[PDB]
């Protein structure tokens, strides 16, 4: 007799994602050696942490310039990986292929003015549920950091993950009129003769930033 | 090691299922990301 | 003639004492689950000053109410004290509830109230009232007692909540048997709640309006 | 036994009170895992179906029993009869993703496709009832969505189910003294 | 050569209940942590024992009131999980999804009258085969318990499983004119000034109550 | 553990067949039902 | 022209899908998202 | 932290700078092997197709 | 309490510190240091007014 088997309905169709491999047809091929090639990367988030890329501000420029007028808001935008301000960063290019994330996103600010231009800046995270602050003073009640220019040109700040659920969506639903994850608010406290100087800003993934649930959604 | 999840062993030899690698003689971005400075740089107060 | 089932609950600098106690019902758990998870990134804090009793009238139990008459109170409710201000200063909060409901007439009244703490109570149907005892509860029955006490932890699909859009708990009081006053009963019983937020944790500080 | 009925501590008397003997019970058929773990038919939409367990009718065994809990967790299996190929996309995907075949797409193989899917919501558990608007349930409460040129049958089966906080489970209300039915008989 | 196999007729179709699992297609997903959530239940009969729910009496009320007239029957109904009196309890809501049961069902009686209202009650189980008793005196020959009011407001009684077969049906067949499992009979022996007071009654599963053979039969 | 009854081991890893649970840091109704009072409360006679 | 994995031929080929096995990548290069026209790129997300 | 921004050495601050706590991350979905390893449709030529991933 | 055995009540005593007008309702007063009690077998309840002052 031979071994009896039930060919089961509902199993066996090709799935574009399945965990199994095809049968081989052309054996024994040995490759050219490639051990030690420079520049390998294993995890897309190692490069998202190690390489910050630029934010995009009105005008299509990666910087904000100091204003000399009573308005102290340098920039205010949705803490969303689908924000226009984030749309040219590598982090946003990565995030479109996943549906959820959590963890820290770091912002970097670099002053580009001459040695006799000085300024003091403030970055605040405003959580959802109230309108974002319009002044340094209302914003002082948020988690925030303030710094000034000097020998070191750069300052880096971690935007905290704060949410009711443990993960958030990387895309923004057309129903969601208010940004679901809050705002980041960049202010100028004052400057001494920094008129017209640019503060350039970049973003990178923090230590516990995480993307999960791969998705392909047209997009490029 | 990618997206594969069978517990039992392949029916075909490895030499038929894949090409074989040879040697001569997350590597760089992992080392790079691990070396990132995560400190402070001032004197801290409180 | 009267009774030695005597309890004092203290929540902060506020205490409440009854001499007709019956005990406290603990619902679903005896302690809160983890108050620190990944969704607040270690930025949450406890604010002990909000853990104390506040008070609200619920309804007046009268002889014309019959089986099924209900009063619901979604929690959190309006609070004009420090718990209430917490909800305007922080985007995320969690707390449990320590709940005391009082219905005082006298021991010559008859009838019976069921008081229950129900989660996610998007309203109730009539036939479902026959199964309200599936929720943390206690009865108030005038020949025995005047106070119901239920203690419940935070619950929800999320470890911290946004109370401005979601109410996890509803206190419900239901007439299960109609009030009788006979010749010596009190003529009606006003029902009051004395409630304390427990374990209140907040995260995500808001700007001011300035 | 008498007891204080106001209290709510459970009292379970036994037939031993008047001389009987409590027997042994075997309760594996009312185990939550076991009983939720069987397929149930839902009426499908023609093409896009979002996978939402609240679609199973409330009178069915699985719908009756899922609504008897307020929070639940499970993984999922689905069996689908469809024309064309079937694509599934996880919770949080843009609806347009349902047209890209690198998302798990199962090529048609008669007579139906049976798929094992993970829990994918951003929440630690989901709920059958949610008191936000008071009917509607947050849009993140789902197991993703599927699409094919036509889907004809869709069955859901809960795997590894957990339930928290029981809620009313109602039988038929009889009109006469007993609800009578024709029971299978030789 | 390769391994020969007999694809067997009669095996392999999808069964809505089968003991096997589908093939996976989307690996590696880690869930939000949910250890220690309050309120878990594992077996529907743990909640059926720990949570009694109300019976339904004529008028749609969960209680019976003391009568002041020569008729001492407070309630009499079929010991059937399909009884109208049981139709709003959780136990009946559970029982409709199984075809057989056995074991104890407990009834709870709670007096709600004022401190100067007193009564004495009797509950009896009348087994099938004779008409149910109409008086406390005829009913004294049944298994029965009698109690009075006092400091404790509640009394609980186990209805015994007694049958020729080891299991009974949870549904009632349209052919069965007399209830197959007997009656429960609640009587008032007397009262002192309890006119109009309500005795409320609940039911819960006993220690050895058991439901087996899951069935889905439309019903809700 | 629900309704499953194969004696042999799954062909796919557990990490593909199910989602994996993580930890932070019949549970309640079982404890509740076990704690039920099953006594008497009077003095018993005979 | 040497950058290829060979070639295939049949009387008609109707569908062709590729799947990379054991992939290694060296030297990262720009990965661009959609550029939104409004302040956020909004989409209809799968919802009950 | 401030640092020299001209340099290009990576700087990764954490929420600990103002009292938060960095959580654990599980990054298997951004592993290169894993993520490249799924089928993708190309539009074919009728008969000869050279296999070219571009 | 001096009422008969079938008279019952529940009372509240609160200390309202200087700097705001004293509360006029149990509900506004719940935010103060306060104690609430009811009648029963023991007829008396005793409460300590706290000394609270700048000096």
């Amino acid at each position: 007799g031979i071994f009896p088997v039930a060919c089961s309905d509902g199993y066996g169709g090709l799935v574009t994602t399945d965990p199994k491999t095809a049968d081989p047809v052309y054996g024994k091929v040995f490759n050219p050696p490639r051990n030690q090639l420079p520049g390998r990367f294993t995890n897309l988030l190692d490069v998202a942490e190690a390489c910050p890329t630029f934010l995009r501000f009105e005008g299509g420029v990666p910087y904000v310039t100091t204003k000399t007028d009573s308005d102290r808001v340098l920039a205010q935008f949705d803490m969303s990986l689908a924000a226009k301000h984030m749309s040219n960063t590598f982090l946003a290019g990565l995030a479109q292929y996943y549906t959820q994330y959590s963890g820290t996103i770091n912002l970097h600010f670099m002053f580009t003015g001459p040695t006799d231009a000085k300024a003091r800046y403030m970055v605040a995270y405003a959580p959802p549920g109230m309108e974002p602050p319009k002044t340094p003073e209302a914003a002082a009640h948020c988690i925030h950091a303030e710094w000034d220019t000097g020998l070191n040109s750069k300052f880096t700040f971690s935007i905290p993950y704060l949410s009711a659920a443990d993960y958030t969506y990387t895309a923004s639903d057309v129903a969601e009129t208010t940004n679901v994850q809050g705002w980041v608010c960049l202010f100028q406290i004052t400057h001494g003769k920094a008129d017209g100087d640019a503060l350039v800003v970049l973003a990178s993934a923090g230590k516990d930033f995480e993307l999960r649930l791969p998705v392909d959604a047209r997009a490029e | 090691s990618g997206n594969t999840g069978s517990i039992i062993n392949n029916y075909y030899m490895q030499q038929y299922q894949n090409s074989m690698d040879t040697q001569l003689g997350n590597d760089w971005f992992s080392k790079l990301a691990s070396s990132a400075f995560s400190g402070l740089f001032g004197a801290l107060l409180a | 003639l009267l009774e030695d089932r005597i309890l004092t609950t203290r929540n902060g600098h506020t205490t409440s004492t009854t001499q007709s106690s019956v005990g406290v019902t603990y619902g679903y758990a005896t302690a809160e689950d983890f108050v620190s998870g990944p969704n607040t990134s270690g930025l949450e804090t406890r604010v002990v000053q909000a853990e104390r009793f506040f008070k609200t009238h619920l309804f007046d139990w009268v002889t014309s109410d019959s089986f099924g008459r209900c009063h619901l109170l979604e929690l959190p409710t309006d609070h004009k004290g420090v718990y209430g201000s917490l909800t305007d200063s922080y985007a995320y909060m969690r707390n449990g509830w320590d709940v005391e409901v009082t219905a005082v007439g006298n021991q010559f009244n008859g009838g019976c109230l069921l008081v229950a703490m129900v989660p996610e109570l998007c309203s109730i149907q009539k036939r479902e009232l026959y199964q309200l005892t599936l929720f943390p509860h206690q009865f108030i029955n005038p020949r025995t007692n005047m106070t119901a006490h239920i203690t419940v932890p935070f619950v929800g699909v999320n470890r911290y909540d946004q109370y401005k859009v979601h109410k996890p708990w509803t206190l419900v009081v239901m007439v299960v048997a109609p009030l009788t006053v006979n010749t010596e009963g009190a003529p009606q019983i006003k029902v009051y709640a004395n409630i304390a937020p427990t374990n209140v944790h907040v995260a995500g500080e808001f700007p001011s309006k300035e | 036994t008498t007891s204080a009925g106001e209290s709510a501590d459970p009292v379970t008397t036994t037939v031993e009170n008047y001389g009987g003997e409590t027997q042994i019970q075997r309760r594996q058929h009312t185990d939550v895992s076991f009983i939720m773990d069987r397929f149930v038919k839902v009426t499908p939409q023609n093409q896009i179906n979002i996978l939402d367990l609240m679609q199973v009718p409330s009178h069915t065994l699985v719908g009756g029993l899922l609504r008897a809990s307020t929070y639940y967790f499970s993984d999922l299996e689905i069996a689908v009869k469809h024309e064309g190929d079937l694509t599934w996309v996880p919770n949080g995907a843009p609806e347009k993703a349902l047209d890209n075949t690198t998302n798990p797409t199962a090529y048609h193989k008669a007579p139906l496709t049976r798929l094992a899917l993970p829990y994918t919501a951003p929440h630690r558990v989901l709920a059958t009832v949610y008191n936000g608007e008071c009917r509607t349930l947050p849009t993140s409460f789902n197991y993703g969505a599927i699409k094919a040129t036509r889907v004809t049958e869709l069955l859901y089966r809960m795997k590894r189910a957990e339930t928290y906080c029981p809620r009313p489970l109602l039988a038929i209300h009889p009109t006469e003294a007993r609800h009578k039915q024709k029971i299978v008989a030789p």
